[PDB]
RNA sequence: AGAGUUAAAUUAUAACUAAGCUGUAAAAAGCCCUAGUUAAAAUAAAAUAACCCACGAAAGUGACUCUAAUAAUCCUGACACACGAUAGCUAGGACCCAAACUGGGAUUAGAUACCCCACUAUGCCUAGCCCUAAACCCAAAUAGUUACAUAACAAAACUA
RNA sequence: GUUUACCAAAAACAUCACCUCUAGCAUUACUAGUAUUAGAGGCAAUGCCUGCCCAGUGACACCAGUUUAACGGCCGCGGUAUU
């Protein structure tokens, strides 16, 4: 997890001349210690866009939108741990995840090289949508587990019978 | 107007609720009996899979837990 | 100024009021907040008899402390002020100067709503 | 969604005075450990502002302060996922007030109703369920037009 | 699981669970513990529930009044829809 120092000198007063010559009181007032969560969100967004993207000026690009939604998703996840019952924020986070996944699918379809780098840098694992979305009930789960175990036992027994036959024929061909 | 159909549906629902209240325990007995047959049918369907797969006995470590006779 | 504390101290003598203000400002500074200004609004009659710390207060001195504090130290200062027996009712709010005044344009003449019903002859 | 606070009223609680108080079209029952005034914690709810029409996807939300925060460089789209008013269930807590049920008192031929009194579940907090409404603005979503043109009423007729 | 060693091993008792009451506390039990605790009891896991009553006798209140998951009780007579 990123650790922005409390004296980060937020971007609204970071790119101005003569900021390091000011006294500690003004530096602390203009730093992140006296700032709210929005300033830290801006700092994280710029830090991520400077290191993951190649053209920070192009905000309309899919890779820019994905990294813009990434910080919002992380902020929503941070809020969720403190607020378990916040259904509105849970819905916001779940829909932001879906939007990010749709944009990732579009980026994978359009430019694969950028998609791979974005996924590798952001740690996002893109999974293909599973066909036939179904609610796995108890009967189906039990029957599927039974079928898998039966198939494994049948193949194990057939492999053992094959080994026994191979040993018998090897013993018989010698004498 | 539409109040006639609304009242007809209201009367039907009220009569159904009264019938359910009067025959509650018979309905519970019927539901339990049908769940018993449902569980038995599921057990036999699971048994038939390994019967037709060639296995003479159910796979080791298999219990076939009850899924319809669970308590409230 | 970022935050504004509307301190309502118990009506007491000058040295006691000075000591209470000194300790309150020291508590504010200990939390990592620099203090901009302190304005005394004068000792007035309370609009209603505030009951606090098992004492019925009819008078009180009003003070206004504006400062810059992190968003996480507001409740800690509120908790500290809640247990102080020389404080009648402490309250920390956002400073009104933070919100820039918006252009009060004035009354816009809203016409009566038409086309609300069909043109069928009654 | 969390944390903190209470202006009005009411009440557990004390003091003075007085005998009724409450109750309805009229009565009866009930309480006379009653009623009025002066002080009074805890719980519940949040007068005017609101002739305002905002926020949220909907349900829903208007006593105050603080923190977090209200997706999509924005088409439609499920049986998939997440929510989902009141009521009800489970465990713990609170209980001023209201009240299903219940027990009395009225009225009635009958009144297991409307009327009055007392009280319970419940409405209140945490967690877990339940997933239903005239969940209706009975008018699907997305970008539009005022061309042709009144079954009737109602919120006018229509395009892709 | 236990019980009438020596005619009865159980449908009896106990039992987890669920309900009541009795107790704000120190040097031998309870207990070197403190009400989510410890005793005096009822019925028996779990699931659906446990409907009415303080008229009598008890127990709290030293009188009213409260108690039935306290001891216990929860109706007659006569005619009627077409036999
Ligand atoms: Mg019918
Ligand atoms: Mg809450
Ligand atoms: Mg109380
Ligand atoms: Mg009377
Ligand atoms: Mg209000
Ligand atoms: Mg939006
Ligand atoms: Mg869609
Ligand atoms: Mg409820
Ligand atoms: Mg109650
Ligand atoms: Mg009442
Ligand atoms: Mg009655
Ligand atoms: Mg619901
Ligand atoms: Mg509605
Ligand atoms: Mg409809
Ligand atoms: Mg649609
Ligand atoms: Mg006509
Ligand atoms: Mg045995
Ligand atoms: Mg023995
Ligand atoms: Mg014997
Ligand atoms: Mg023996
Ligand atoms: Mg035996
Ligand atoms: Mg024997
Ligand atoms: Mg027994
Ligand atoms: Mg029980
Ligand atoms: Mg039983
Ligand atoms: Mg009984
Ligand atoms: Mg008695
Ligand atoms: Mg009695």
């Amino acid at each position: 997890q990123d650790d922005p120092p409390p004296s980060m000198l937020l971007l609204d007063y970071q790119n101005v001349p003569g900021i390091h010559k000011v006294d500690d009181v003004v530096k602390r007032l203009l730093s992140l210690e006296m700032a709210n969560q929005k300033e830290k969100l801006k700092i994280k967004k710029m830090q991520l866009m400077n290191k993951v993207l190649e053209n920070p000026e192009d905000t309309s690009s899919l890779e820019a939108r994905i990294v813009a939604l990434t910080v919002k998703i992380r902020n929503y996840e941070e809020h969720m741990q403190k607020h378990r019952k916040d259904k509105a924020h849970k819905r916001f986070l779940l829909m932001s995840i879906d939007q990010r996944k749709k944009m990732l699918k579009n980026l994978r379809e359009t430019n694969y090289a950028v998609f791979e780098k974005i996924c590798k840098e952001l740690g996002i694992e893109y999974t293909f949508p599973p066909p036939y979305h179904r609610k796995a009930h108890r009967r189906w789960v039990t029957k599927k587990a039974l079928c898998t175990q039966v198939f494994r036992e049948v193949q194990k027994l057939k492999k053992q019978k094959r080994a026994l036959r191979a040993a018998a024929v090897a013993a018989h061909k010698q004498g | 107007k539409n109040i006639l159909k609304i009242r007809r549906r209201k009367m039907n629902h009220h009569k159904y609720r009264k019938l359910v209240k009067r025959t509650r325990f018979l309905r519970r007995k019927v539901r339990e009996g049908r769940l018993r047959q449902k569980q038995v049918k599921f057990e036999r369907d699971l048994k038939r899979i390994w019967q037709k797969a060639g296995l003479k006995e159910a796979p080791a470590g298999w219990q076939t837990p009850k899924i319809y006779l669970k308590n409230q | 100024p970022r935050y504004e504390l509307a301190l309502i101290l118990k009506a007491m003598q000058r040295p006691e009021t000075a000591a209470a203000l000194k300790r309150t400002l020291e508590a504010l500074m200990d939390r990592g907040a620099v203090v901009r200004n302190l304005e005394n609004l004068g000792e007035r009659m309370l609009p209603y008899k505030i009951s606090a710390h098992n004492q019925r207060h009819s008078r009180g001195g009003y003070f206004l402390v504006d400062f810059y504090a992190p968003a996480t130290t507001v409740e800690s200062m509120m908790e500290h002020l809640s247990r102080d027996i020389d404080v009648i009712r402490p309250n920390i709010v956002k400073h009104p100067l933070t919100q820039e005044v918006k252009e009060c344009e004035g009354i816009v003449p809203v016409p009566l709503e038409e086309k609300l019903y069909s043109t069928k002859k009654r």
